[PDB]
């Protein structure tokens, strides 16, 4: 049984430091090439760092003079100690065992950082009202951090038809999603909907009711 | 009589890196202008004596290392290098005196479909020591099982070939290397530059 | 430096047809120094093929890898629903190098979006932020363009969108931009409109409203 766990990952502001952890079993961290890869949400893999048997060291450029890999030969673990962190630093990080010509046959199940210095903030709620065929509502779950919220509708009654997007990352540091579900028109002046927003970072939980709009 | 330069520099073949030649060059007179007067050389850096300062100088002992990698490589053979060659295959000491010649050998060493005698090591457990040559193709043992010289999971063949074709880019393609160091022992002299 | 490129960057197919994934280099490369990953959504990387056209283990045969010098392809024979992910090659110079990556889609005939647009509540209003929302609904392909007007003025650099996965039941993606204003900026236009885009409209389709009605 071969495994590269790892740990670690969780909240640093800009400018700090955090260090990962990489604990392998079925092979020997210091008898290999071990790597660090990357992965920004929404974008591709990108490799990190190297660490030969032999106790060299190679960096990509963006992370060059602020991380370091390293290893415990005891402990059977690979390290990286990430220094002067940035917003883009943000991403899940993944080690993984190298064999170069054969490929990166072992990987880890990565373990997620986030760079930020917004502070933990609860969501705000606002109804998305159907216009006065089908006819769709929502709820904006506006202005909270960090990821991530659920939201369900009609407290799990209510799943045909839903859409929860993916949040977006606005300028001030707080996301932001929308989740909306599509119902047929007739159903408007006869069927309640509620969405029902969670956000565990803060225990917020929010039911928010949402009616068509009356002049 | 000469010192025997020439059964080096124009050998029809080299070695791989990895089981590196040494050519001991010892009482002979050796001129150093028709080498740095070619310009066949792509490479040709000097450490700790200038290379037409050579023909001033008397040496113990000329030794002329020879092998075959990659372009991309040649950069590693210098002193305070790191990489699969410096770490595993050729190392150059932190003080070396000598000089590094190396030149792109894409006409003799590629053959279409891949020549693919050239072999460097790739798996190796620690650093190898200036001037060590290490030859041995145990298959390396990645984890805490012994291979007993069979492959497989954690049990890897050390050694890996170049492949050189003549369409690679010359980062890929093969770049003949010789290794100049002069040690200054102390013993009566042999080698002078004349 | 080398450079990879993956193309296309959106495979769209059916299950059992044969997918070709193109990876190309920036200068001739050895075909042992090229290697190819799977990413299923949700999941980390797992290698397919090294050495260009070596099979890694336990990869089924569907899988196969070709090529040599600048131009390297992956090919899946047969597709299979749990195929259809993303796919990165790599290159191994000095250090690792991943292509951008392929995506392998379902294919499905056309479907427009139907529109919505949504005016901000009164509640965030009273906050001092508006926020406009515009919802595509299960369309497919994934390209659509969302254009917003404000008082037939074209909106730029003010909106955020979002896309949903390629859905398990239709095949379908849907999409929801939302523009942003500051309530004084709110309050000074009427109209307000996203105008959609897309390859099931035989024209733009757009729905708007006035600010107050
Ligand atoms: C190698 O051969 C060439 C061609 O005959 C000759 O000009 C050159 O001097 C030789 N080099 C040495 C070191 O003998
Ligand atoms: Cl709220
Ligand atoms: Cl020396
Ligand atoms: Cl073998
Ligand atoms: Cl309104």
């Amino acid at each position: 049984e071969v495994q590269l766990l790892e740990s670690g990952g969780g909240l640093v502001q800009p400018g700090g430091s955090l260090r990962l952890s990489c604990a392998a079993s079925g092979l020997t961290v210091r008898s290999n090439y071990m790597n660090w890869v990357r992965q920004a949400p929404g974008k591709g893999l990108e490799w990190v760092s190297l660490i030969y048997s032999g106790g060299s060291t190679f960096y990509a450029d963006s992370v060059k003079g602020r991380f370091t890999i390293s290893r415990h030969d005891s402990k059977n673990t690979l390290y990286l100690q990430m220094n002067s962190l940035r917003a883009e630093d943000t991403a899940v990080y993944y080690c993984a065992r190298d064999l170069v010509v054969y490929g990166m046959d072992v990987w880890g199940q990565g373990t997620t950082v986030t760079v930020s210095s917004a502070s933990t903030k609860g969501p705000s709620v606002f109804p998305l009202a159907p216009s006065s065929g089908t006819a769709a509502l929502g709820c904006l779950v506006k202005d909270y951090f960090p990821e991530p919220v659920t939201v369900s509708w009609n407290s799990g009654a209510l799943t045909s038809g839903v859409h929860t997007f993916p949040a977006v990352l606005q300028s001030s540091g707080l996301y932001s999603l929308s989740s909306v579900v599509t119902v047929p028109s007739s159903s408007l002046g006869t069927q309640t909907y509620i969405c029902n927003v969670n956000h565990k970072p803060s225990n917020t939980k929010v039911d928010k009711k949402v009616e068509p709009k009356s002049c | 009589n000469l010192c025997p330069f020439g059964e080096v520099f124009n050998a029809t073949r080299f070695a791989s890196v990895y089981a590196w030649n040494r050519k001991r060059i010892s009482n002979c007179v050796a001129d150093y202008s028709v080498l740095y007067n070619s310009a066949s050389f792509s490479t040709f850096k000097c450490y700790g004596v200038s290379p037409t300062k050579l023909n001033d100088l008397c040496f113990t002992n000329v030794y002329a290392d020879s092998f075959v990698i990659r372009g991309d490589e040649v950069r590693q053979i210098a002193p305070g290098q790191t990489g699969n060659i410096a770490d595993y295959n050729y190392k150059l000491p932190d003080d070396f005196t000598g000089c590094v010649i190396a030149w792109n050998s894409n006409n003799l060493d590629s053959k279409v479909g891949g020549n693919y005698n050239y072999l460097y090591r790739l798996f190796r457990k620690s650093n190898l020591k200036p001037f060590e040559r290490d030859i041995s193709t145990e298959i390396y043992q990645a984890g805490s099982t012994p291979c007993n010289g069979v492959k497989g999971f954690n049990c890897y063949f050390p050694l890996q070939s170049y492949g050189f074709q003549p369409t690679y880019g010359v980062g890929y393609q093969p770049y003949r290397v010789v290794v100049l160091s002069f040690e200054l022992l102390h013993a009566p002299a042999t080698v002078c530059g004349k | 430096d080398i450079q990879m490129t993956q193309s296309p960057g959106t495979l769209s197919l059916s299950p059992g047809e044969r997918a070709t994934l193109s990876c190309r280099a920036s200068q001739s490369v050895s075909s042992s120094s090229l290697a190819w990953y799977q990413q299923k959504h949700g999941q980390a990387p797992r290698l397919l093929i090294y050495g260009t056209s070596s099979r890694a283990t336990g990869i089924p045969d569907r899988f196969s890898g070709s090529g040599s010098g600048t131009d390297f392809t992956l090919t899946i024979s047969g597709l299979e629903p749990e195929d259809f992910a993303v796919y990165y090659c790599q290159q191994y110079g000095s250090s690792p190098l991943f292509g951008g990556g392929t995506k392998v889609e379902i294919k499905r005939t056309v479907a427009a979006p139907s529109v919505f647009i949504f005016p901000p509540s009164d509640e965030q209003l009273k906050s001092g932020t508006a926020s406009v929302v515009c919802l595509l609904n299960n369309f497919y392909p994934r390209e659509a363009k969302v254009q917003w007007k404000v008082d037939n003025a074209l909106q730029s650099g003010n909106s955020q969108e979002s896309v949903t996965e390629q859905d398990s039941k239709d095949s379908t993606y849907s999409l929801s931009s939302t523009l942003t204003l500051s309530k004084a900026d709110y309050e000074k236009h009427k109209v307000y409109a996203c105008e959609v885009t897309h390859q099931g409209l035989s024209s733009p389709v757009t729905k708007s409203f006035n600010r107050g009605e």
